[PDB]
Order: structure tokens, then sequence, then C-alpha cells
RNA sequence: AGGACCGAACCGACUAAUGUUGAAAAAUUAGCGGAUGACUUGUGGCUGGGGGUGAAAGGCCAAUCAAACCGGGAGAUAGCU
RNA sequence: ACACAGGUGGUCAGGUAGAGAAUACCAAGGCGCUUGAGAGAACUCGGGUGAAGGAACUAGGCAAAAUGGUGCCGUAACUUC
RNA sequence: AAUUCCUUGUCGGGUAAGUUCCGACCUGCACGAAUGGCGUAAUGAUGGCCAGGCUGUCUCCACCCGAGACUCAGUGAAAU
RNA sequence: CGAUGUCGGCUCAUCACAUCCUGGGGCUGAAGUAGGUCCCAAGGGUAUGGCUGUUCGCCAUUUAAAGUGGUACGCGAGCUGGGUUUAGAACGUCGUGAGACAGUUCGGUCCCUAUCUGCCGUGGGCGCUGGAGAACUGAGGGGGGCUGCUCCUAGUACGAGAGGACCGGAGUGGACGCAUCACUGGUGUUCGGGUUGUCAUGCCAAUGGCACUGCCCGGUAGCUAAAUGCGGAAGAGAUAAGUGCUGAAAGCAUCUAAGCACGAAACUUGCCCCGAGAUGAGUUCUCCCUGACCCUUUAAGGGUCCUGAAGGAACGUUGAAGACGACGACGUUGAUAGGCCGGGUGUGUAAGCGCAGCGAUGCGUUGAGCUAACCGGUACUAAUGAACCGUGAGGCUUAACCU
């Protein structure tokens, strides 16, 4: 099964359309630590919800 | 459920003896011959038993003119009237499908003195 | 289908997902806390709380159980001497999964896994 | 006729003085308020529009709550409505129970069925499938042939092959009722239900019997 | 469950021991025959001086069932082979004046009150 | 003792399935036959193209054989596309 | 042609079972075979089980299923014995 | 008949039913005696038929265990 | 012919009527059942086996009936390779011979990950003219439409008799489909137990690993059929063949030219489902923000500050929802998931101890121990305070009303 006639750039670009990225909504910052990270995840250095974890 | 639990209880029957696998068991059905009510006995081996509150059920074996004869009967059906045990026998299972494959002085199972 | 049903297979078969759970567990205990994947992290708290709520009855028979559930004299001594009295007052919630965040190698998910009771 | 809305909570049996099993669905049938009723004047059609249990105050929506205190009606979890015929007249504020299937036999109960997921032909359709020997390869359970060649050279619409089963309305009509407990909130319906116990069903009066 | 190509045995003395079912009276693509319901058979394994011989092809009616018949408050009645009682093609009449082993009550009707009276046992 | 038997190494490839832009330009798994003899295998040598060999299939002769491969006649000829 | 599911001659031969270099589990010793994680649709491949019938499927008992070892009684037609 | 177009030649056996199988009839289109004929103990990964057991081959499929297929992260072709 | 792959078989169907059954009718050398012929009618159904590679055909036994043909003698980028049709070999025949035989016999590689149309299902974007959350009207489309047997009517009508009714009701079943797991069973390599070989835990005991889940015995939930509930309609409108009423052209006659009525599983509704992108973009009950500034291009204009609502989106717990999407429930004002308590179910007297027996082993503690997906509860843990998107009263013309 192959093709008989060569696709569009018009035809590639809609396929492609779907093929984008969403990026993050919003970030969430830690009560004393200030920083930002993702929702209900911890930080690079150990917080989380404002108590140390590491 | 919390709602099925109470209306399975209605009908269930507190008259129910208490009987393992591997006993002899007698069970009184009624029958209906045209207009006229009347009872039949069925007596054999329990083989396998199944609780599940009002859809327990029981399985009964017995040979009846030289051919062998299962019957499952509903614990707490109305048609089932008295059931009782005439010899308790000991065995290491509940499921004695092993009496099916088997007959004779080969199927005998041994009693439980209690 | 898949309906109420329980278990995951994490793409292992059954010698292999006990083995591997029984080592988790074992890890657990020696370490307190460990770091996996959330899907791991979250099966294995179905395997360490029941055998944390077996240790909180200290006898011959429930450590028998448990030594033959994880076959490791050094972590079955630990969990019915250190874990059992730490967790008797706790009815259930012997874990605590907190999300890492991803990986390098495949990009997976990543979760620290711990005890409630260890700082 | 005027329908109710319950609530599946599982199927039984129910022994009978004769010596029969028969079997049960049980419908916890609550009592269904009244939140609209449209008139042929505005709305072009006479029906009734029903609401039934109990919902959140923290997640019901503002729209929902003003419609239901339009009525005077607690917030339930969902809204149903009822077509009516000559005859049969209701308000804002009532609450319908179910003894109104007192002296109803026959009952049709709709609801929507158990999603089975991405099904397979044989399985959607009740195909048959091809020999498992004699040289078979890779061809044990697909559909086959689908169309002719080049007459017309397509495929025709509503051809059964794999797709969606399940997670559909379905009705079934002519079930026998066995009782009604009022007190209890319960319906007995012979036979069995579409839908997972939980799930919302509709049962109304007969519509042929 | 009765069908085609199935071995059966036989319950009355007409001199058949072992016959084979070629079809199943009732209507089209009927493939399922329980007790009560009339089939047709050929006689594999004879008696060498019976009222048959080998060969023969008669209707015959099922009264055992490995599978077993249903009650209707679920009590299910099983059996340990599948027997057979061999009837005739035009009157639909047993042919032996005995039966032998038990019965079920579901075979009684107005064609077959000869069944049950001469069974020694009816379920 | 046996061109004896069952059955491993070893040799071979009868059936099925997988694969067939394959893990592989003939393989993999489940079975299979011989397995002390007309057996198999290592090393070395010899027999060559109208010729060699062939328990003989038009089979093999370096993945190519109803006449091997390389160079030359040669830009053979082609009423054919 | 590849860090290729292929081919390649000789030697050493451990233990428990076991007739044995077959097979299972192991020691000395060597490896997890260079993309992983996740959910657990149709469908494909390698398999396991199965209510009653048991070749009725099919060109065809193809495939699949089934006995399967030691000791002992005993074993037909036919025969170049 | 490994040979016979007419042919599914006729009879018998097996099957409830047998253009396949076996034993006979000979009307051998077009067997035949070392490009050998008849039979034949043992043997065949040989051709055909029947039987016992055996089973998802099927009646009619159902569930389960793993590898793919599905999603995410990286590398990344092809026939046309 | 710089390739359109071929007979038969399996799955999959669709259309047609010169119809096999069911439906209605006319004639009959139609007394009745049972029949023969013809007209209308395609809504539904239309068999299992032995032989052969076979379609066809013969036979056995059913069926209400076992239709005729087209679709590249339908369908090999769906399957099969039995035959036909390559290279091997043989028989009969012909040819002195290499060889030939739609004469026969044994054996003999069927590749393709779907680019486009099509189809089965699931989604994102935008629009429907302010936005959002819900319930619907139903233009239109799709699914189904089959029938046997027994009894009553009635051994009545009919017939000198065997024989045996039309119409109309009641009941039980076969094939088909939808739904479900309460019951009957299968699976249940996540539950329990028996047992063989071997290794290991310092050793006995007790366990774990491997040998298809090592081989087995039962089995929870879930999924299932062989299991059990249901359906095929009744009725209405307009009709074909057909039967008619009144009635002239044609003083009669005449179903028709005016007019009226009956009439089939054919058609539209009636039963179920989808369904306003039905762009002709629909209807109804609700909710939401009623702040100011300047600039040329003076307008459905551009920009600034403040404001960010209803609601939605995102992340998380997740589901009897699901390929990914999507949908449903919950998120500290909570039982959403995991864990825990009790119960239930399943497996079947756990380990240890003591006693009896030289011993294997049995007995009492003990229906004990264990118990996955089940139920009723429990915040013990994980679902966070936030943030983001979405705005700030909604164009022109005309008709009615109020100012
Ligand atoms: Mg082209
Ligand atoms: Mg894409
Ligand atoms: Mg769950
Ligand atoms: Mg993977
Ligand atoms: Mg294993
Ligand atoms: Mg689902
Ligand atoms: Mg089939
Ligand atoms: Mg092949
Ligand atoms: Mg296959
Ligand atoms: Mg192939
Ligand atoms: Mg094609
Ligand atoms: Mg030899
Ligand atoms: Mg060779
Ligand atoms: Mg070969
Ligand atoms: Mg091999
Ligand atoms: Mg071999
Ligand atoms: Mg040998
Ligand atoms: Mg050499
Ligand atoms: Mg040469
Ligand atoms: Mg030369
Ligand atoms: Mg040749
Ligand atoms: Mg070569
Ligand atoms: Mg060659
Ligand atoms: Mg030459
Ligand atoms: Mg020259
Ligand atoms: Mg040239
Ligand atoms: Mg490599
Ligand atoms: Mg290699
Ligand atoms: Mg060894
Ligand atoms: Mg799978
Ligand atoms: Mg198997
Ligand atoms: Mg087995
Ligand atoms: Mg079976
Ligand atoms: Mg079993
Ligand atoms: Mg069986
Ligand atoms: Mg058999
Ligand atoms: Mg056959
Ligand atoms: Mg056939
Ligand atoms: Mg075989
Ligand atoms: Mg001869
Ligand atoms: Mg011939
Ligand atoms: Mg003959
Ligand atoms: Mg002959
Ligand atoms: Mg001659
Ligand atoms: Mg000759
Ligand atoms: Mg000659
Ligand atoms: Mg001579
Ligand atoms: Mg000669
Ligand atoms: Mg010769
Ligand atoms: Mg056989
Ligand atoms: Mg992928
Ligand atoms: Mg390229
Ligand atoms: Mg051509
Ligand atoms: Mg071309
Ligand atoms: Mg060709
Ligand atoms: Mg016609
Ligand atoms: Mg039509
Ligand atoms: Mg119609
Ligand atoms: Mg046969
Ligand atoms: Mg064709
Ligand atoms: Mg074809
Ligand atoms: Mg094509
Ligand atoms: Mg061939
Ligand atoms: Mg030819
Ligand atoms: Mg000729
Ligand atoms: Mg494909
Ligand atoms: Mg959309
Ligand atoms: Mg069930
Ligand atoms: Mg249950
Ligand atoms: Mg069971
Ligand atoms: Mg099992
Ligand atoms: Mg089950
Ligand atoms: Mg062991
Ligand atoms: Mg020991
Ligand atoms: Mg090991
Ligand atoms: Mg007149
Ligand atoms: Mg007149
Ligand atoms: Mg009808
Ligand atoms: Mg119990
Ligand atoms: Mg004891
Ligand atoms: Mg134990
Ligand atoms: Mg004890
Ligand atoms: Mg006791
Ligand atoms: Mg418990």
């Amino acid at each position: 099964a192959v093709q008989q006639n060569k696709p569009t750039r018009s035809k590639r670009g809609m396929r492609r359309s779907h093929d984008a990225l969403t990026a993050v909504t919003s970030l969430s910052v830690d009560k004393t630590s200030g920083e930002k990270h993702l929702r209900h995840h911890i930080t690079a250095d150990g917080y989380y919800r404002g108590r140390k974890v590491i | 459920s919390n709602i099925i639990k109470q209306l399975e209880q209605e009908q269930m029957k507190q008259d129910v003896p208490s009987f393992r696998p591997g006993d002899t068991v007698e069970v009184k059905v009624w029958v209906v011959e045209g207009s006229k009510k009347r009872l039949q006995a069925f007596e054999g081996v329990v083989i396998a038993i199944r609780n599940r509150g009002l859809h327990s059920a029981f399985t009964v074996r017995k040979i009846s003119n030289g051919e062998g004869v299962e019957r499952v009967f509903q614990t707490h059906s109305p048609v089932v009237d008295s059931i009782s045990v005439k010899r308790r026998g000991a065995v290491r299972k509940a499921k004695l499908y092993y009496l099916r494959e088997r007959t004779g002085k080969a199927a005998r199972i041994k009693e439980r003195l209690n | 289908m898949r309906h109420r049903k329980s278990g995951r297979q994490l793409n292992r078969n059954s010698s292999h997902r006990q083995a591997m759970f029984r080592n988790m567990a074992g890890s657990l205990v020696r370490h307190e806390i460990i770091k996996t994947t959330l899907p791991k992290a979250k099966e294995l708290r179905r395997v360490v709380e029941p055998l944390i709520t077996l240790a909180k009855t200290d006898s011959v028979a429930n450590r028998r159980l448990a030594f033959a559930r994880t076959r490791d004299n050094e972590i079955v001594a630990k969990l019915f001497n250190e874990l059992g009295p730490r967790f008797a007052s706790r009815a259930g919630g012997y874990t605590r999964i907190l999300k890492c965040g991803f990986r390098a190698g495949d990009n997976a998910p990543m979760a620290y896994i711990e005890l409630v009771d260890r700082s | 006729m005027i329908g109710l809305v319950g609530k599946k909570v599982g199927m039984t049996r129910i022994f009978t003085e004769d010596g029969v099993s028969i079997p049960v669905t049980v419908i916890e049938v609550e009592a269904n308020r009244v939140t609209q009723v449209k008139d042929l004047a505005n709305d072009g059609y006479r029906a009734i529009q029903v609401t039934t249990g109990a919902k959140k105050a923290n997640r019901v929506t503002k729209p929902e709550a003003g419609h239901f205190a339009k009525a005077g009606v607690e917030a339930g979890r969902g809204l149903w409505e009822f077509r009516l015929a000559e005859g049969e007249e209701f308000t804002v504020g009532q609450s319908i129970s179910v003894e109104l299937f007192a002296d109803v036999k026959k009952v049709d109960v709709t609801g929507t069925s158990k999603g089975k997921g991405f099904a397979g032909t044989v399985k959607r359709w009740n195909f048959r499938t091809q020999d498992a020997t004699h040289g078979n390869s890779l061809s044990h359970r697909v559909p086959g042939s689908i169309g002719q060649n080049q007459t017309p050279g397509k495929v025709f619409k509503g051809k059964k092959m794999a797709g969606q089963m399940g997670n559909e309305r379905v009705t079934v009509q002519s079930l026998d009722v066995v009782r009604v407990d009022a007190e209890r909130n319960l319906l007995l319906v012979k036979g069995a239900v579409p839908g997972a116990t939980g799930s919302d069903l509709i049962v109304k009066p007969a519509v042929k019997a | 469950m009765i069908q085609e190509q199935t071995m059966l045995n036989v319950a009355d003395n007409s001199g058949a021991r072992r016959v084979m079912c070629i079809k199943v009276l009732g209507g089209s693509h009927r493939r399922y025959a329980g007790v009560g319901d009339i089939i047709k058979i050929t006689i594999k394994e004879a008696i060498p001086r019976g009222k048959v011989k080998k060969g023969d092809v008669l209707k015959a009616v099922v009264v055992r069932t490995k599978k077993g018949v249903r009650r209707p408050d679920g009590s299910v009645i099983r059996f340990d082979g599948n027997a057979c009682v061999l009837l005739n093609n035009n009157s639909e009449q047993p042919i032996g004046t005995r039966i032998f082993g038990p019965v079920t009550r579901e075979l009684r009707s107005e064609k077959f009150m000869k069944i049950i009276s001469l069974a020694p046992e009816v379920l």
C-alpha cells in the first residue's frame, strides 16, 4: 500500500496542525520559599507546601 | 448492598441445619402431580456447597437404578421443606468432584466422629 | 476487558512483578525513603502497608509469614522492632507519595515514596 | 404517561409459595420533585421536568441554583423530562412518589448500557470466525471482505464492522412489575435492565403493552 | 444439549444399546435437543435378537441428559450419561415395555404417559 | 555378528506456524529421519568450460549454469520499442 | 556489507536426581543479550483452561489434543521361520 | 488397474446417505511377460479408505497469561 | 500483454421480481382438507450431512420454504491452494526421436506497515452576532418487520364415508437480535491447598526461587454463554391486484366518465436509537460584569489605567467510562483513590505446643490460619492557598407599545 500522487505542503501543514504543543497554563509558588514549581510537585531544593523533605 | 441484604432476609429460612460437604443428606422436596401436593425424598452425598446468602445452594449426588444422578438444591427455596443428615463424613476438601469418575467400593467416605 | 479489576502489569509477568515489588519493599524498609516511578510507588503501598500491619502484632507466625514474603531477616527484624510500635497508633497511611518530576532517559514521571514518620 | 427516574441498585431473586424464584432488578425511586412545567403556549408542547436526589451546594452552579430556587426545590443530581397527555396536570412544587405504579403491571425501562469499549466485529455484530487452522494466516477473526470489485467499487453506508460498543441509550419494554414499596422507595421489576449498578434509569408505563 | 453425531445409550429394552443422532426435529437450524424433544437416530450397536437391528433409522425421545434440566426455582437436575428411548416414525410411540433408570418430571405429557408409568423412579 | 533397534553429540531437512521493503539474499519454534556405517568431519592435493563432476535432479562448477567468470573482436546485428 | 537470532575443527567434563554427555535444579565461572516508561482497545504472534457433543470443520484427523518409563503374565492373521 | 473416454460401467461389503475404499464380472477406446508380468514375509517423514481413544477442527466461541499494536521521551527509513 | 490474477470453498453482503414460504385476490373439471393455473406484492426468512477439488448433480433426514439471477461466472493489497497451469517421476496412446495428450496418477514459496475515495467509531478549531451553564421541540436519518405446533371454537360447516373446515382467540417453543450476571456453568498465571525433582535461608521444623502457572485440586469480583428477561406487534391514513353501491354517455345494461365505500407482511405513521453545522444553524427556564481616559483614519475605529464576573480550562485523586482524545465523580465545607476495622466469599483444621505411636503419621488447641477485584464504615496518606483563559450591558433598518 503506497501513494499514487504526491501530497502537498498545504495538506502536510493541515495534518501537522494538530501536532503542535501546549505550554504550561500557570506555575505554583511556595508559601515560604517563593520559588516556581509544577502543580502538586516538589521544587528543586526539597520544598513542598512550605515543609522540607530533603 | 445495604438494601439487598435487607430484601434477601425477608425470604431467608431460619430453620436451615449445618451440613459439611461429603455427608449423607436427606432432602424433602414438594411435588405437585396435577392438583395434589406431596413429598419426595432425595438421599445422597453432598459434593459441593455454595454459600451466597439467599442464593445459597448445595449439590447432592446419588446412584439410582445403576445410573448416577446429581442435583442442585437452593437452600432457601420453599420447594425444599426438610433437610436432614443421616451420616457425617470426613473429607479434606469442599468440592468432592472426584466422586464422579469413581464408583463402587472405591467411592466410600469415612465417618467424622465428633 | 478491564472492569472493576485491580493490579498493574507494568509490562512484566507475575514472577518478575512479585520479585521487583519484594525488592522495592525491602529497600523502602531499609532506607525509609526511595525514588521510583509513580505507578510503582502507588502499587508498592498495597504491599508495604499490609506488611506493616502484620508486624503491628508481634508473634512467631507473623514473622514467618513476613520472612516468606520478603526473604530478608535484616528487614523483617527492623519491621517488627521499629516500624511496629511506631505505626501502632496509625490506622493505615504508612506511606507518603511526593511527586519528583520527570526523568532524562525516558522522561517518565518520578516520585519519592517514604514513611510518614521519618523526620 | 408520566414516568419516573430511579437509581439501579442491583439484581436479586424473589421466592413465591408455588416454588418459583423470579429474578428482579431493584430500582430505588426516591421522591421525584418537579422543576418546571412546559405548556403548549410558550414551549409548544405539554411536558414536565423532574429532579431526583441531592447534590452538593458547593458543586451546584449558580444557573442551576437559580432554576431550582424559582420552583422551590433542592438541588438534585440531574434533570429529566416527560411528555404529557390529555387530562394530566401538575404544579411546580409537587414531589411524585413511587406509588404511581401501584396499578401498573408492565413497564418500559430506559437507560445507558455498560460500555464494552472498542469491540471487534465478532463481538459487536455476532459475526462468525474463519478456521483457526488448515493454512489460515493472520485472518482468524477478521471480518473478511466488504464489497464488490469495481461495482460499485466502494463501501455501502451502514456496513457492520468494528467500533464503539456500549455507553448508549437502550430501552427494554414490557417488563413485569413484581412489587412496590412506598416506605422504602423501591420498585421490583422482573428481568434485567441495561446499565451497571448505580446508574440512572427511566421507568415509564408501557406504551404498547 | 443433544445434536447430530451424538452417541446415546438406550433406556428401553427394544434391543439397542448405542445409537447415533442424525437430526433434531422442531424447526429450521434446530441444533440442541433437551428432554422431551423428538429426534431421529440410527442404531450402531444392537443386541443379537431384539425388536430392532443394526442400521435402522427411527425417532427417539430424550429422558436423561448430562447437561441436565433446569427447574423454575433454579434447581438443576443433571445425570452421568445421555440416554434415549426409541419410538416409531409414524405413531411416535415407544417400542419396548420397560424403561431403565430414572426420568424427569419435565417429560410427562399426553404423548409420553407410557414412559413415566414404566419408569421405576420419576424426578 | 548385524549396510540390526530406541535414543544424545553429529549429519540431513518430512509437516505445521512466524517471517517474506525479514534476526537471515532459504532462516526461527514445535514436532522429524539416520545416528558402527553405502557414516560424518578437519587439513592438504587432483579432475575446468562444449569441458570437469554427477547413487543421474539438466543437478553442481565461488549467492550467477540447457554450456562459469574476466578481457578482447565490439560501438556484433536488430526490418524491433 | 551490520556490534546480524546463521556457520565454524580440537581439549577439559563437578554435585543432586537419573541408564546416560538426554532433562530439571545448582557450584567454580560468566551474563540480563545498548532504546525505556505508561494504560491494559480492536487486531497479530507464542501459550494456558474450558459447560454438552466428539472429525459432524476440512480437498485431506493439516494443526492441535492424547498415550509415553521399569518389572511381570500374556500376545493373532501371515512368513523368506 | 498409477492404464477404462463413454463411467458415478454392474453386483456385493462398509455408511442413515459413499464420483473416494475393498472383493468380484470382462464389453482390455488403449495390461501383459527382463524399456519384464503375477504375488510377496519385513520396511516407508510414500498414495488412498475405515475404526478405537483423543481433543475448540467445529457446533459457537468465551476467559486468562506474555510479546507487538495505543500514549509519552530520544534516534529515525522504504517501496511509490 | 513497459501484467486488469483466474475455478471452487470460508467470512462478508447488496440490489432486481419472471416469487420458494409468509400476505391478499380471480378462475377451477374448487363438496372439505389437500390441490392446478393466473394477477399484485421484495417487508422478512430461505437447512444439516455422505460422494466429488468440483459450481452443478445423486442419496439420507428435516423445514412454513430449503428461490431465480446480477454484482470482473461478487469478494486472494480479506483467507484458502483442493484442481487447473512451470521445472521431478510414472501409466495408457502417438511419434523410429528429442517429446506431446482440457487423458490419469504422487508431490510441488499466494509479498505489501494504507497516500486518496469509501465505511465502521471517537475527537480538536470556528460559526450560529454579548458570554456561560442546562432541559428539549424533531426537519431528517438509521435499526426491526420471519413463523411453526397444540387446544377452544368444532369432530361444528362440508361430505352417502373414510376424511375434515374459513374467520376469530389462548398457550408453548425453534432460528435472529437487544440487555444482564440474581440464579446454572467456563475463565479467573493477582486467593487457598495437595504434591515431584533441585537450590537457598548456619541446621530440624517452617518457607522462598526454578522446572509451561513445575504438575494439579477448588474458587472471589469482573468478562462471559450453554444461562434468563424482552421484541417482532395491536391500531390509523392513503392504496395495487380485486370486490362493490348509485348511475348516464348508449331510454336497457354497465364498479366510472361526476360521486361514494371495502381492500395486502407492499407505502407513511405507529416500536427503538441518532439527531438544529437543520448555515433554514431552532425553542424554553436561569446566571453574569451597568468604571474612567485620550488619539485620526470620525468609525461595527485605535490605544492606556483599573477591573478579570458567571463559567470554563489546566493539575491531582479516579471510574463497572476509555486505544490517545472524549464523558462521568471528587478535591480538606471530602469517602475520589490508596491504606485500615468489621463483615462476607473462597481455599480448607495454619505455625507453634502437648499427647499416642520405634517410625511414617494421627489427635487436641481449631471450621483454625490465610483471604485479590466484594460490601458497610473510617481522613491514616495522597487530592494544596493559588494561578490561567474567558470581560466590563452587547451592530444597522423597519413594524407595534410606553414616553
Ligand atoms: Mg497511475
Ligand atoms: Mg500528527
Ligand atoms: Mg477499583
Ligand atoms: Mg514497552
Ligand atoms: Mg515461573
Ligand atoms: Mg467500559
Ligand atoms: Mg465457522
Ligand atoms: Mg505451505
Ligand atoms: Mg495463525
Ligand atoms: Mg505465509
Ligand atoms: Mg480485491
Ligand atoms: Mg544401524
Ligand atoms: Mg541433501
Ligand atoms: Mg523439501
Ligand atoms: Mg528443528
Ligand atoms: Mg529425532
Ligand atoms: Mg536411530
Ligand atoms: Mg581442504
Ligand atoms: Mg562453454
Ligand atoms: Mg571459452
Ligand atoms: Mg527433464
Ligand atoms: Mg551457483
Ligand atoms: Mg537451475
Ligand atoms: Mg554456446
Ligand atoms: Mg567486427
Ligand atoms: Mg549495442
Ligand atoms: Mg547489538
Ligand atoms: Mg552472531
Ligand atoms: Mg551433570
Ligand atoms: Mg493482550
Ligand atoms: Mg490447550
Ligand atoms: Mg489438561
Ligand atoms: Mg469443550
Ligand atoms: Mg474444571
Ligand atoms: Mg467434558
Ligand atoms: Mg468419544
Ligand atoms: Mg466429512
Ligand atoms: Mg461440510
Ligand atoms: Mg498430527
Ligand atoms: Mg496390478
Ligand atoms: Mg474417469
Ligand atoms: Mg456401490
Ligand atoms: Mg477394485
Ligand atoms: Mg492389447
Ligand atoms: Mg507397461
Ligand atoms: Mg506394449
Ligand atoms: Mg520376450
Ligand atoms: Mg520387452
Ligand atoms: Mg518392475
Ligand atoms: Mg474416527
Ligand atoms: Mg506507537
Ligand atoms: Mg527517499
Ligand atoms: Mg494482458
Ligand atoms: Mg502499467
Ligand atoms: Mg497472470
Ligand atoms: Mg409480480
Ligand atoms: Mg422497499
Ligand atoms: Mg411497514
Ligand atoms: Mg467418514
Ligand atoms: Mg469471480
Ligand atoms: Mg477467488
Ligand atoms: Mg485490487
Ligand atoms: Mg496443488
Ligand atoms: Mg494441457
Ligand atoms: Mg488422449
Ligand atoms: Mg493491513
Ligand atoms: Mg465538534
Ligand atoms: Mg453469573
Ligand atoms: Mg455475585
Ligand atoms: Mg463456578
Ligand atoms: Mg485454576
Ligand atoms: Mg464467574
Ligand atoms: Mg521446593
Ligand atoms: Mg526442611
Ligand atoms: Mg535460583
Ligand atoms: Mg343505469
Ligand atoms: Mg349497477
Ligand atoms: Mg407478522
Ligand atoms: Mg466461610
Ligand atoms: Mg490437626
Ligand atoms: Mg501451609
Ligand atoms: Mg496446628
Ligand atoms: Mg474438630
Ligand atoms: Mg479480612
